[PDB]
């Protein structure tokens, strides 16, 4: 259930 | 005979000009030495307190430029987990810069409280 | 004849003998005013160096506490979100690097350069 | 054009 983040820049 | 004489009384009028002559230097010694220690203080105490007021305005300087880094701490994101700057973002003031710092952060504490999605 | 020249003798002699001796006492004097000086100069200047790097060495530690202060604070602003506006702490989400304080700050930071770059949805 | 923002 922890998120897959993505990058941001 | 003559030189018996004149041997004495030059001798002794030697010895009496010497006496006061190293009266005269006694003296000329005890002024420079008076001399020197009274300049010698204003200078002491004017190189110290140049020396202090620049501790002053250093402290200044470093707190000026303490002020600015903080500013542009505050127009940045900051990795929670090890406080490099973050390059992925979770939810409210919570971004990482790292997966690894984002799972030892989530599995540490934040999977109680992400706000996120 | 002699009465006389014996006399004159004895007050020549006396003359530049007391003239020598002194030119003598002259530079001896000069010379012991210089040895004085200079021994009170190394004195001086010896105490100065000792009181001047003490307080050198107060302030090095003072400034090696103001780092450690700076640290500290530079940890807890990396613990907060902050208005990109003025910088107070904020309260409202734009998007990425972009938070608000208030409202007005929000106006003012978008109509400055935000208007241009918001990435929000 | 400016987005409505709320409390976080
Ligand atoms: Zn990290
Ligand atoms: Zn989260
Ligand atoms: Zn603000
Ligand atoms: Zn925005």
């Amino acid at each position: 259930s922890m998120p897959e983040l993505s990058p941001v820049l | 005979d003559h030189k018996r004489e004149t041997e004495r009384v030059v001798r002794e009028a030697l010895e009496k000009l010497r006496s006061e002559m190293e009266e005269e230097k006694r003296q000329a010694v005890n002024k420079a030495v008076a001399n020197m220690q009274g300049e010698m203080d204003r200078k002491c105490k004017q190189v110290k307190e140049k020396c202090k007021e620049e501790f002053v305005e250093e402290i200044k300087k470093l707190a000026t430029q303490h002020k600015q880094l903080i500013s542009q701490t505050k127009k940045k994101q900051w990795c929670y987990n090890c406080e490099e700057e973050a390059m992925y973002h979770c939810c409210w003031n919570t971004s990482y810069c790292s997966i690894k710092c984002q799972q030892e952060h989530w599995h540490a504490e934040h999977k109680r409280t992400c706000r996120r999605k």
